[PDB]
């Protein structure tokens, strides 16, 4: 299938004394691969994945100096939001940013995007035709015209149809055996006795990659939905993804349900029956 | 925007006494960052504990990994205490093996 | 690989 490149920024102000905790991260799909913290002692642009230091001191100057300059323009960014909301400097407040680029099976330019959020809500985000912007109210109405005449827009077009898509494929090229490598579910189940009339009976999924997986339970060859529960996919630790779901069942009847497994690293859907 | 936190707490692998584990606490769905997390063992902190780099999700709520090494036994409980804006008081919930 | 730029509101 297709894969993306994606940054988050996190900044975060302190009134009482000193500048803004600033935290970014570097995806490939589902796999962090670098890292700034403003509160680490390296305040260098940091590896998280093997085949990301195979790059030379250059690569990773002219990441740390991007990725300052990111946390200067949070930190304007925290002064001139507190002023154009009329905030006093008692509050600590949030600034959030996702960019990135999308490439499909083929490896070619697909999709773009860069959203911002002011202590947790929409602010101003490109829009997909990468040639305009959608502000959630006023404030980012202002911040909508400064941008339009300073062509930012432009700016941003180049990097995600061009370099982004570049760094991407290189990265994708040289973390092969990782980055390109499915991991299926390994699959079992579980039962539990909640009384004499009532069963409970979970499907698991543990240590498969990508994050992207649907479970569903089936009775008689029918999808049903009530009651059943199904957790937030969760993360192993060790790079890949956990996830289960559960049904109530009649104690006797746990026969007729199946759980149904779809998952990019399977060839044909898997069925568990208890 | 406040936003309550979500937490699941588990092991890394299937889990079998005397064999060495990871102990996992994921707390999502939360607003604004500021929280505290803490791994229990049979009520009193554990110290060796590592979290992930702060990152967040289309609707900008935050998410952290905390873990650490551990190997269960019968006898030790384990558990997640969490303490954010949005709580009256800490939120602990129970490792349980499934 | 960052954005070369990141312009101020």
């Amino acid at each position: 299938g297709s894969h993306s490149m994606r940054y988050f920024f996190t900044s975060v102000s302190r009134p009482g004394r000193g500048e803004p905790r600033f935290i970014a991260v570097g995806y490939v799909d589902d796999t962090q691969f670098v890292r700034f913290d403003s509160d680490a002692a390296s305040q260098r642009m940091e590896p998280r994945a093997p085949w990301i230091e195979q790059e030379g001191p250059e690569y990773w100057d002219g990441e740390t100096r991007k990725v300052k300059a990111h946390s200067q323009t949070h930190r304007v960014d925290l002064g001139t939001l507190r002023g154009y909301y009329n905030q006093s400097e008692a509050g600590s407040h949030t600034v959030q940013r996702m960019y990135g680029c999308d490439v499909g099976s083929d490896w070619r330019f697909l999709r773009g995007y860069h959203q911002y959020a002011y202590d947790g809500k929409d602010y101003i985000a490109l829009k997909e035709d990468l040639r305009s912007w959608t502000a959630a109210d006023m404030a980012a109405q202002t911040t909508k015209h400064k941008w339009e005449a300073a062509h930012v827009a432009e700016q941003l077009r180049a990097y995600l149809e061009g370099t982004c898509v570049e760094w991407l494929r290189r990265y994708l090229e040289n973390g092969k055996e990782t980055l390109q490598r499915t991991d299926a579910p390994k699959t079992h189940m579980t039962h539990h006795a909640v009384s004499d009339h009532e069963a409970t009976l979970r499907c698991w999924a543990l240590s498969f990659y990508p994050a992207e997986i649907t479970l569903t339970w089936q009775r008689d060859g029918e999808d049903q939905t009530q009651d059943t529960e199904l957790v937030e996919t969760r993360p192993a630790g060790d790079g890949t993804f956990q996830k289960w779901a559960a049904v109530v069942v009649p104690s006797g009847q746990e026969q007729r349900y199946t759980c149904h497994v779809q998952h990019e690293g399977l060839p044909k859907p898997l069925t568990l029956r208890w | 925007i406040q936003r309550t936190p979500k937490i699941q707490v588990y092991s890394r692998h299937p889990a079998e006494n005397g064999k060495s584990n990871f102990l996992n606490c994921y707390v999502s769905g939360f607003h604004p960052s500021d929280i505290e997390v803490d791994l229990l063992k049979n009520g009193e902190r554990i110290e060796k504990v590592e979290h992930s780099d702060l990152s967040f999700s289309k609707d900008w709520s935050f998410y952290l990994l905390y873990y650490t090494e551990f190997t269960p036994t019968e006898k030790d409980e384990y558990a997640c205490r969490v303490n954010h804006v949005t709580l009256s008081q800490p939120k602990i919930v129970k490792w349980d093996r499934d | 690989y960052l954005s070369p730029i990141a312009s101020p509101l």
